[PDB]
């Protein structure tokens, strides 16, 4: 899980 | 009102000299930003938006387009390197470190966010994240009597943006940073979430991913029956990093190995071997084949804890990986084991499966079996026992199997064939 985006 | 804006329009109201325009315009962009279906990260970037919102991250007295900003600026963070790199190229980093004393818990955690992504690109942006001195305010605001104070989502995100601090190799992260880290890291591994525990599971089995001096670095603060205990959970996610762990710590000295051991993970192992899970059958196995690589005394642990019937039924069917990593164990098992450890291991069945395995395409593990096959040979030449061993297998097939290895095309498979043959056939 590098990186996540916000939704 | 802020919903399905179009680029211009949101450069307009951007470049506006009101704050308020400029604020809506944000919220615009964080909106389009955020949505489900390839949000356009490149348009955003390309029309210059970056400057302006890393700036409006500096607006002291205008919260909400602190927060905006934040947002859009995590979202376009979280893409590919190019665009987290063109985030940092703007002056994010300081910019969102300066965030993390915010006073409003939203925009802190929103901070937070951001700097994990950026610095989940890769070593570099983490190492510069670091240079930037995040890990002091960060820490800062886990410093608390009791973590269950906090919001679930503030610590999971605290949580996962140290993970990433930990995360990636060439370079490791700087020892100075994760001596820094690990006893809050301590901390959050002893917490009731389970996000959190499996995040903290993943940050040790970063930092245990390298040479025995980082291990070494973990297992000094006491965290491996911790470990050994997340071990034994029964969320997957949780299971997962802390199988990663524990077989990291054991690919380092046979001290460590055996603080694994000390802390009981061999009594998981049975369920581990026999997880559904294909994953977790293959780590556990290759934690086992590291496990027989040490010392005679933790051979002898693997067999008390009745471990060895589980190999042999891995051996026996598993996907071929996991097969593999058991073939590895039997053979590290054979190099290392007493003559009394090896004779067990027949008397287990070994030699059937191990022989059945012989008819596989790659040629390590064809290797690896005539190695095995070898040392226990030799234990039999001990015993005297060899006409035993090889009427057994010859009765399981083997010996066909060893005779079509003589015409392979790998020199070293070829000449162990044909030196067992030689030997005793």
């Amino acid at each position: 899980p590098t990186k996540k985006l916000r939704y | 009102g802020t919903v399905n804006w179009s680029v211009e329009d949101i450069v307009k109201g951007i470049n506006s000299n009101n704050l308020e325009s400029q604020l809506q315009a944000t919220q615009a962009a964080r909106k389009l930003l955020s949505r489900e279906k390839q949000p356009p990260i490149d348009n955003i970037i390309r029309a210059g938006l970056i400057p302006k919102f890393v700036s409006f991250l500096g607006k002291t007295d205008c919260s909400p387009i602190q927060f905006e900003s934040a947002w859009a600026l995590t979202n376009i963070a979280s893409g590919t390197s190019e665009q987290t790199k063109a985030v940092v190229d703007g002056g994010a980093i300081p910019a969102f470190i300066s965030l993390l004393a915010s006073p409003h818990a939203h925009i802190s955690e929103q901070a937070v966010w951001a700097l994990g992504n950026i610095a989940g690109d890769g070593s570099a942006f983490r190492d510069l994240v670091i240079k930037h001195g995040a890990i002091d305010p960060l820490l800062a605001l886990l410093a608390v009597p009791d973590l269950s104070t906090l919001a679930c989502g503030y610590l999971r995100n605290l949580t996962w943006t140290l993970s990433n601090l930990c995360r990636n190799k060439n370079p490791a992260p700087p020892l100075d940073a994760v001596e820094q880290i690990l006893p809050t890291l301590v901390r959050l591994l002893h917490h009731n979430d389970p996000e959190v525990l499996a995040d903290s599971c993943w940050a040790i089995s970063y930092l245990t991913d390298g040479p025995n001096e980082r291990i070494e670095m973990v297992v000094k603060k006491g965290v491996v029956p911790q470990l050994v205990k997340l071990l034994g959970a029964t969320e997957l996610p949780i299971v997962t990093p802390a199988l990663r762990a524990i077989g990291n710590i054991v690919t380092g000295t046979d001290e460590q190995t055996q603080k694994v051991i000390d802390a009981g993970a061999l009594a998981v192992f049975p369920s581990l071997l026999t997880n559904p899970k294909t994953n977790i059958q293959k780590e556990a196995t290759w934690t086992m084949s590291n496990i027989t690589a040490g010392r005679q005394d933790q051979i002898q642990q693997v067999v008390n804890h009745g471990l060895v019937p589980f190999l042999v039924g891995v051996l026996s069917k598993a996907d071929f990986k996991t097969q593999k990593e058991a073939a590895w164990a039997i053979t590290n098992y054979t190099s290392g084991g007493t003559v009394e450890q090896i004779v067990y291991l027949v008397h287990c069945g070994i030699i059937e499966p191990l022989m059945n395995l012989l008819s596989a395409k790659d040629t390590k593990i064809i290797q690896v079996i005539l190695d095995a096959i070898s040392n226990i040979f030799q234990a039999a030449e001990k015993l005297g026992e060899t006409e035993k061993l090889s009427i057994m297998i010859e009765e399981c097939g083997g010996l066909d199997k060893i005779e079509a290895l003589q015409r392979h095309e790998n020199e070293s498979v070829y000449k162990a064939s044909l030196n067992l043959i030689e030997k005793y056939f």
